[PDB]
């Protein structure tokens, strides 16, 4: 009931309306895929910088690679169990039961996508 | 804890020939805190140090390890139920009035653990770092000297 | 009371900014109390969900998540001004319930209408033991 | 707008994804150790 | 200290200014105040055969702070070299 | 407008009620029945805000108390005064300062106890003294132990007329609400007289005084031999001869000549090579500069002649446009609520400890005070305890104030208000950066000591792994060492040591010198803001949601000091505002005790030492760059490398403080039943214990009962944080003195 | 929800509802006591446990009783 400048400007509103969360339409499998390409991007790089091979040339980005994209997969993984354990019972159809499920499966896509574009980037 | 100190203590004397050192240093209090307690833990918390490490550094870290859940037993013990329940209250009216991160839902409601779930949970935390850090002190002072 | 009192949305609320401590989602999902009273002139009370607001001369309406914080508000008007208010709850889809006057009367009186349930017609602690009562789901204080 | 579309449409099934994730996991860790190890001189099976 | 000096001229000046400035307008006396500027108000305080508002109180006060405006303003000076 | 409001003899100087021990209060003037009863006695005693309605009489009772606890802390100094004057080698220890301990306290040989009374040297015995009286003394130009059997006596004289003048203040001559009430004349005279007349009278007392018996005793002259300081006050030719300025005799003061006066006010920064301490005339030039700012301060508000500000109206002119009602209703509130400007009095209080700890370690502002170690150990870590007390005790009187005195008419939409309307989002975010504080500091210490469990050296957030330096502090350092070359061109050197330069040292001891931070100051630094940020969402949860919350609405109802409001809603027990101060103090307890562990291995490797012709040897050899960085270096290097003296004292004369050691640790442990347990078990083993005294017939009339479940967590929470504090007390000082 | 139950040793002093912060108490009518009122929970779906009707309560032991067990959303005192 308290609303703020901070939540209320028109900027935050405008930047909170085009992520992919908040999107006006868009079919789940490409709000996965962009939250899957942004977070898998950002992701690789705290494993690429300080791993355990990180004075290894040419190892540790492979290994934070690997790291990331195993990531991805257990983020995936706890994305699906949400939607099963959350949206098992019965109007946006990214909170339905498969809406959520193609939402998880375009997740783990795009997180696979940009592990491996954060590898041949690092790798030019 | 205190039938273990004295099995350890004399047992550790005996083993070590200096029966009138438990003789003599047992009567007072101070004697068990520095003969026993200090004296022996320096092959302990030498397990593992900037200069190395010994075969004890596994009994050092879970000494370390039994101390830190010895505290969080504490953490459950001294206070009690209102604290966390106004926390996590305040916790869910900051998940609930967030962007990108109230779309995710809890099923059931998070609440303050239970009176009685907090004496058992403060009671198993506390058992648990006895337990741990007395076993890491026993077996590290025994076979750091011994074989 | 003679008459139960009906719900009305479009009494105004009183003078107050922004609220933290209100309503969160379970006004949306499960049931939430709304308090109406009627204030006789312009005056400034505390709200149980946060600092302080001011009531308008006439109809007030003010919603809560919880009984607790409603009959908080109607025990401080009460107490402070003597304004004998009144609470309903709300459902999700829209049901209204009436809660604190039941008889109209506050259950400080007793109004003669009223029958007593949920009454043991025996002493405290002449209960049978729970061995008494095993296996069966009734506890020695329910039969 | 064809691509990312029937990229997940044999994953976006629950049961499919679950497979997958599981038979990738599995097979990730069991080729860690006697394939991922032992390669990029892992301190455990040295000796 | 010395009479005629410019530390001691400069500061009377300065003390002097001050004076005269709280008798006509500018410089909060006890009857101007008001936030930025100069607002009508009373006395309380007998001016002893002052006209206007210009008793003991003012005196003592404005040469206080034109004692203090003196001081600061010389060796302020004498840090940069002048007087 | 403002003037004196006194009422004759409202209170009979009568012993009627010294008979009655609960007077004060309706609920205690019926007589004892039960046991908790005497405990409400003691617990209720000073809360004069629940006797009586009257704010006159709470006023009157609160002044009468503050002249009880001034005549209390006089009859302390002039005890101290007079342990310096007779039990004490105070004038050996003028002789040579280097060599002989400070010792003033001198026990009775009863029962073996006459070794405590150790060789402190100077052909005396007694306990080696640690609060640093020796140097004060020294630095207010005490020579002899005439001067300080006079000071005790001018104290205790001091003393009784403080009990005089609270007892004619309250019995005889009592002000009334609006005498009280005048804070614009209550801050001029403090500014003004409290503190500008009183920085004065200092100033004045070190430059005719303590300038002059000072520069003798470093120019290596007998204490006798010195001259008398009215000597100095009388003849001005001692103090011409001694400072040249003085000739002139008060000219250069009105001729406004005042570099002539430059001799004896100095600006030489640093620490005097004599004698390790700030220089006298630097302190002088300070006391007075203090003196002419706060007699500046003491003239802006208006009393009675016109001139000056107002408080309301300033507090009622700053009002922003996302603030709504700017600063409204505060004058009213800290007009009428004394427990408003007790949490205000309290934090500053503390806060001003804090600093004075801090800037005492730093600047040692006494002879001779940096080469006892244990002395500035010991101020350190007592300013450091007093000042976490006090800053607890701002947020327990905060609450005090928003249980009672808050009143929601006065309070609509001003800043309080605003402040109770998001208290959940401040809470929230106060939370969320406590957690991330948390993390992102002790696990990187648990991760330093898996990685060194692990043999990754290279792994570790060390000084040589994975360097976290502290960028911006270095910085500020290297900016401070360079603030006399361009920003401060009239400093003759730094304003202190700490920052950078050459090393210190006196008699062979190191004074101060360059203190190096690295990987471990960063971790300590951000452990201990984290500690503060949990503290400071303790006590404000306790203050914002005293009155009410969601999951209790009627929170004010139930007064400040309640135990709980049952097993409701899952349990509500250590919901008031008090048991939130009282969870906040264990907080406290171990952000200081940390705090404490950092200043005491941080001086004992970096700082503290001895000098020889090789370099400087430290105590603790300067593991603290390579040990501070995991628990396990804190346990063995820290804790196992020290309190090997304290368990080690007995045959000396330290063993008391070993023995206090372990009498700590058991006071420690013997609180924790009291905050484990609760009170249902105690009352029945009362029971029990009941029925056996009715057996044999000795059952008491008062009838026993377990202490109340708020008295219980107070019994708890004070033993424990005595037992804490006794242990880092004796620890602190047995390694501290038999090493130092 | 929690039970609670009340029985003939109350005085109907009316202390037991005025300290209930959820309206869970009434006055009935009654005889078997001289104040010829007698305390009932017709509302005990709303009771959260606080045990506060008890400590308002004059009569030894008590004449009213609060049993814990089965929490819901009300009971245990949820605004979410
Ligand atoms: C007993 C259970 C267990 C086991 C077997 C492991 C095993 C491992 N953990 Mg550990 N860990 C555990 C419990 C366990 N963890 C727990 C309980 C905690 C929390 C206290 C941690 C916290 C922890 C941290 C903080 C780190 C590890 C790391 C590691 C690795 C050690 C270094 C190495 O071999 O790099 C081998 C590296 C490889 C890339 C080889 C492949 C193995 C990867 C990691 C697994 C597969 C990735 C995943 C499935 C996505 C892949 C998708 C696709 C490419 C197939 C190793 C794989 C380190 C690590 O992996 O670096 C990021 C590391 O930094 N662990
Ligand atoms: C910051 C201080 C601190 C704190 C709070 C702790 C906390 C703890 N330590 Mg650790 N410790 C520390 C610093 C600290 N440690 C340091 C710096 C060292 C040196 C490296 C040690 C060395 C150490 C050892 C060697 C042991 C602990 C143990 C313990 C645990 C105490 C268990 C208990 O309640 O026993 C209750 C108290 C007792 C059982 C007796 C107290 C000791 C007395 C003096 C022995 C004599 C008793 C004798 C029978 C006579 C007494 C009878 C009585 C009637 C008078 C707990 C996890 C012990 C543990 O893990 O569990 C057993 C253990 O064995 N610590
Ligand atoms: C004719 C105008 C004039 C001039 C040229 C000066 C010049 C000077 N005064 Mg002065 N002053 C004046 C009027 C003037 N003053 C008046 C009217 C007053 C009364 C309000 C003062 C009060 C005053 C004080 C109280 C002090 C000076 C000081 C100084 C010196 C400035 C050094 C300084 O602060 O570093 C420059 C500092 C900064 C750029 C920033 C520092 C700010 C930090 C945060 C504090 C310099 C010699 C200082 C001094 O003794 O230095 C020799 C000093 O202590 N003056
Ligand atoms: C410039 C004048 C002046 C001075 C120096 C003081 C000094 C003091 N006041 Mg006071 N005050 C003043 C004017 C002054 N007051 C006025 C005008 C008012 C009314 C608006 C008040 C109202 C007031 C209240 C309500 C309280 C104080 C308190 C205090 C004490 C604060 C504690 C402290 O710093 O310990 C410093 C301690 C010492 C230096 C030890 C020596 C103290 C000597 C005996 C006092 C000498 C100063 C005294 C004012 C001289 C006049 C008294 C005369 C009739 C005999 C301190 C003694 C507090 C108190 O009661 O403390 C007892 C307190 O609660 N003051
Ligand atoms: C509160 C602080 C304080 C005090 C008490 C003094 C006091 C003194 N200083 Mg010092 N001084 C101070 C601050 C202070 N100064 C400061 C801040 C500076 C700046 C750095 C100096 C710089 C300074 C210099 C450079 C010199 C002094 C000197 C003196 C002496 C000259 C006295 C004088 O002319 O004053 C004026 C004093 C009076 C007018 C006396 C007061 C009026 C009396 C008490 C009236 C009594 C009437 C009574 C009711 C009737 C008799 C009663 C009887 C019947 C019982 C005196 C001992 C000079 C010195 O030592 O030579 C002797 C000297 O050379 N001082
Ligand atoms: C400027 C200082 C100051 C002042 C004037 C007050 C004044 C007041 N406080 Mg506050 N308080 C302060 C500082 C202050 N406090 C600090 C620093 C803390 C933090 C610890 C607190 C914490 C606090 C709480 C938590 C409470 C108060 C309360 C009170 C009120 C009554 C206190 C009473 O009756 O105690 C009577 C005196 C005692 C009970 C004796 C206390 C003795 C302690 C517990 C142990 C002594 C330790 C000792 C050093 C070691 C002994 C060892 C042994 C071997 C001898 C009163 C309004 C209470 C209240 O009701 O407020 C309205 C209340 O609940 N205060
Ligand atoms: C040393 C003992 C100890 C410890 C560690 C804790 C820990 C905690 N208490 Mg507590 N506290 C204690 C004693 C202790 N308590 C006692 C005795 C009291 C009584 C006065 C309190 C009173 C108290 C209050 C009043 C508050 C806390 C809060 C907190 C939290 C601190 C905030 C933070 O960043 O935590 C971070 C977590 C830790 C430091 C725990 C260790 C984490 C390590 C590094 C593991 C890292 C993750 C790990 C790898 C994952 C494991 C994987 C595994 C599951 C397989 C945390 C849950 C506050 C809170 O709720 O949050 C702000 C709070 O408000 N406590
Ligand atoms: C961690 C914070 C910190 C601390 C403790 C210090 C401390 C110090 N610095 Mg440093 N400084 C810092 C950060 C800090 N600095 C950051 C920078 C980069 C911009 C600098 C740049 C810097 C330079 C360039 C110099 C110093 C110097 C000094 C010294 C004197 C400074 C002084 O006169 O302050 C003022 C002293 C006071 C006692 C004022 C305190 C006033 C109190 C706290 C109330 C303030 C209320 C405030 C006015 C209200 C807010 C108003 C706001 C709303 C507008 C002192 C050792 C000087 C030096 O070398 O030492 C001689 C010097 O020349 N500093
Ligand atoms: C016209 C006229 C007249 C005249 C008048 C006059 C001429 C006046 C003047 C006046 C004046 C001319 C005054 C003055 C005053 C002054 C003062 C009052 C001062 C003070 C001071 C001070 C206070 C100081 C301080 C300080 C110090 C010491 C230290 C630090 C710094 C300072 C500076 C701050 C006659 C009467 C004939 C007649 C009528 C008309
Ligand atoms: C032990 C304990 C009790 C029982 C302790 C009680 C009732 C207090 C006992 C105080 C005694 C009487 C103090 C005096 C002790 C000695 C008789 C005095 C010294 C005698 C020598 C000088 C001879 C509680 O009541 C309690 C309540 C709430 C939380 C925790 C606890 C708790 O832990
Ligand atoms: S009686 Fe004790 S255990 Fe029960 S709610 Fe109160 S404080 Fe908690
Ligand atoms: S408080 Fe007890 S005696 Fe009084 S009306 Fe309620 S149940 Fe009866
Ligand atoms: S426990 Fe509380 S809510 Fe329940 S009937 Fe008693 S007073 Fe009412």
């Amino acid at each position: 009931m308290l609303e703020t400048p901070v939540t209320s400007a028109p900027i935050v509103a405008n930047y909170l309306s085009n992520l992919p969360a908040y999107r006006t339409g868009v079919a789940p499998n490409l709000r996965g895929v962009e939250i899957g390409l942004a977070h898998g991007f950002l992701l690789a790089g705290p494993f690429i910088k300080l791993g355990p091979l990180r004075n290894v040339p040419g190892a540790a980005e492979v290994v934070g690679c690997m790291s990331a994209a195993g990531l991805v997969l257990i983020l995936a993984l706890c994305l699906s169990l949400y939607g099963n354990a959350a949206f098992q019972s019965t109007s946006d159809p990214l909170m339905s039961s498969e809406g959520w499920a193609k939402f998880a499966g375009g997740f783990t896509v795009g997180g696979l996508s940009g592990v491996a574009w954060a590898y041949v980037l690092t790798q030019v | 804890g205190w039938v273990t100190f004295y099995w350890h203590w004399k047992h550790l004397t005996l083993w070590q020939g200096n029966v009138s050192q438990f003789d003599e240093s047992s009567t007072y209090l101070m004697g068990w805190l520095r003969d026993y307690l200090w004296l022996n833990s320096s092959q302990l918390i030498n397990g593992y140090n900037p200069f190395g490490m010994n075969s004890l550094s596994v009994w050092a870290w879970t000494f370390l390890f039994g101390h830190l859940v010895y505290a969080t037993g504490f953490m459950f013990l001294i206070s009690w139920r209102g604290y966390w329940q106004e926390l996590i209250e305040t916790l869910v009216w900051a998940h609930e009035k967030t962007p990108l991160a109230n779309l995710v839902y809890w099923k059931d409601k998070p609440v303050a653990l239970s009176i009685v779930q907090a004496r058992l949970v403060g009671l198993a935390h506390f058992s648990v770092g006895y337990i741990f850090t007395y076993a890491a002190f026993l077996i590290a002072s025994t076979s750091g000297r011994f074989g | 009371p003679w008459k139960q009192p009906e719900l009305d949305p479009d009494t105004p609320s009183p003078i107050f900014g922004g609220s933290t401590g209100g309503l969160l989602r379970k006004a949306q999902v499960e049931e939430f109390y709304v308090t109406t009273w009627e204030s006789p002139k312009e005056q400034i009370f505390e709200m149980p969900t946060g600092g302080a607001a001011i009531m308008r001369k006439g109809p007030n309406l003010l919603k809560f998540a919880r009984k607790e914080q409603c009959l908080a508000l109607t025990t401080q008007l009460r107490t402070k001004f003597k304004m004998t208010p009144c609470f309903y709850r709300v459902y999700a889809d829209g049901k209204v319930e009436y809660l604190h006057p039941k008889d109209g009367v506050y259950p400080e009186k007793v109004n003669a209408g009223r029958v007593g349930v949920n009454q043991n017609m025996r002493s405290i602690g002449e209960n049978v033991d729970p061995i008494k009562v095993k296996f069966t789901g009734s506890q020695p204080f329910t039969i | 707008e064809e691509f990312f579309q029937r990229a997940t449409d044999a994953v976006s099934r629950r049961e499919s994804l679950n497979g997958f994730v599981a038979l990738s996991g599995i097979a990730a860790i069991a080729l860690f150790g006697l394939k991922g190890a032992s390669t990029l001189e892992l301190p455990i099976t040295k000796g | 200290g010395f009479i005629g000096s410019p530390t001691n001229l400069i500061m009377v000046a300065s003390t002097g200014a001050c004076l005269f400035a709280s008798r006509f307008g500018l410089a909060p006396s006890v009857r101007k105040v008001a936030q930025p500027l100069k607002l009508a108000d009373r006395e309380v305080i007998q001016t002893t055969g002052d006209p206007a508002g210009f008793t003991a109180t003012d005196v003592l006060a404005m040469g206080a702070a034109g004692h203090a405006i003196g001081v600061g303003i010389v060796l302020g000076l004498k840090g940069i070299g002048q007087l | 407008k403002v003037k004196i409001a006194v009422d004759r003899n409202p209170v009979e100087t009568n012993f009627e009620k010294w008979a009655k021990p609960g007077h004060f209060s309706r609920a205690l003037a019926k007589g004892p029945n039960t046991t908790t009863w005497i405990w409400n006695l003691h617990a209720d005693a000073h809360d004069f805000d629940n006797h009586t309605s009257d704010l006159e009489e709470i006023s009157r009772k609160v002044f009468s108390a503050h002249f009880g606890q001034l005549g209390i802390i006089l009859i302390w100094l002039s005890g101290m005064y007079f342990h310096g004057a007779r039990f004490s080698n105070y004038e050996g220890w003028l002789s040579d300062p280097t060599h002989i301990k400070p010792s003033a306290q001198v026990v009775w040989p009863i029962v073996g106890q006459e070794i405590l009374n150790g060789d402190v040297g100077g052909g005396f015995q007694g306990i080696q003294i640690t609060s640093g009286f020796f140097q004060l003394w020294r630095a207010s130009g005490i020579t002899s132990e005439l001067q300080l059997y006079s000071t005790a006596i001018g104290g205790l004289v001091l003393a009784a007329a403080c009990f005089f003048a609270g007892w004619f203040h309250y019995h005889k001559a009592a002000p009334k609400l609006e005498w009280f009430q005048n804070v614009e004349s209550m801050l001029n005279h403090h500014l003004a007289g409290l503190l500008g007349l009183g920085s004065l009278a200092w100033a004045g007392h070190q430059i005719h005084v303590s300038l002059p018996v000072n520069k003798l005793l470093d120019a290596g002259v007998d204490p006798k031999e010195i001259p008398l300081p009215h000597e100095f006050l009388l003849n001005q030719s001692i103090i011409a001869d001694l400072y040249p300025s003085f000739s002139k005799g008060l000219a250069p003061f009105f001729t406004l000549n005042w570099a002539e006066y430059s001799d004896f006010l100095t600006f030489k920064g640093g620490l005097n090579p004599v004698t390790g301490g700030l220089w006298l005339s630097d302190t002088a030039h300070h006391h007075l500069a203090i003196a002419v700012l706060f007699l500046v301060a003491g003239h802006q508000y208006r009393t009675n002649w016109g001139i000056g500000h107002s408080i309301k109206d300033i507090l009622e002119s700053h009002k922003g446009p996302f603030t709504g009602n700017g600063h409204a209703g505060l004058y009213e509130i800290l007009t009428t609520s004394w427990h408003a400007q007790l949490a205000i009095n309290l934090a500053l209080f503390g806060s001003l400890s804090i600093i004075v700890a801090h800037h005492m370690y730093a600047m040692p502002p006494y002879p001779y005070l940096a080469t006892d170690y244990g002395t500035q150990l010991s101020l350190f870590t007592h300013h450091m305890w007093i000042g976490g007390f006090c800053v607890v005790g701002a947020g327990a009187h905060a609450a005090i104030f928003m249980v009672r005195d808050y009143d929601p008419t006065n309070n609509y939409n001003n800043l309080l208000d605003r402040v109770i309307r998001h208290r959940d989002a401040i809470i929230s975010h106060l939370n969320w950066v406590s957690i991330f504080l948390g993390f992102h500091s002790f696990g990187l210490y648990i991760h330093n000591d898996t990685m060194s469990a692990l043999g990754r050296p290279q792994d570790m957030f060390s000084d040589t792994a994975i360097q976290l330096q502290p960028v911006f502090a270095q910085w500020i350092q290297n900016t401070h060492f360079t603030a006399p070359q361009l920003t401060a061109p009239n400093a003759l050197a730094a304003t202190s040591l700490t920052w950078g330069g050459d090393v210190v040292a006196v008699g062979g001891k190191v004074a101060m010198m360059p203190i190096a931070l690295g990987t471990s100051d960063f971790l300590v630094h951000h452990i201990h803001a984290f500690t503060i940020h949990v503290t400071v969402l303790i006590l404000l949860k306790g203050v914002l949601f005293a009155r009410s919350s969601r999951l209790i609405p009627d929170k004010a109802n139930l007064g400040f000091r309640f135990p709980c409001d049952g097993p409701g809603r899952g349990g509500t027990c250590q919901v008031s505002a008090w048991d939130h101060v009282f969870l906040g103090l264990f907080w406290m307890y171990n952000s200081l005790s940390i705090v404490i562990f950092h200043f005491s291995w941080k001086m004992q490797s970096d700082v503290w030492g001895t000098v020889t012709d090789s370099g400087v040897s430290h105590i603790t050899g300067g593991n603290f760059a390579q040990s501070a960085n995991t628990i396990n270096g804190w346990l063995r290097d820290f804790l196992w490398a020290q309190s090997s003296q304290v368990i080690q004292s007995y045959g000396s004369a330290l063993s008391a403080y070993g023995l206090m050691f372990l009498g700590a640790h058991f006071v420690w442990a013997f609180s924790l039943m009291f905050l484990f347990s609760g009170r249902g078990y105690w009352q029945e083993l009362i029971e029990s214990i009941v029925w056996a005294h009715n057996k044999l017939r000795v059952a008491p009339s008062i009838q026993p009962r377990a202490l109340s479940i708020t008295q219980g967590r107070a019994v708890g929470v004070a033993h424990y944080l005595l037992g804490g504090i006794a242990t880092t007390w004796s620890f602190f000082l047995a390694r501290i003195i038999a090493v130092g | 929800a929690h039970v609670v139950k009340i029985y003939d040793t109350c005085i109907g002093c009316t202390q037991c509802v005025r300290a209930c912060p959820l309206d869970v108490l009434e006055m009935v009518p009654w005889d078997g006591c001289k104040a010829a009122q007698m305390a009932s929970s017709p509302r005990t779906e709303d009771c959260v446990g606080c045990k506060r009707c008890e400590t308002a309560c004059p009569t030894d032991f008590l004449s009213v009783r609060v049993y814990l067990g089965n929490e819901s959303t009300r009971s245990l005192g949820l605004a979410y």
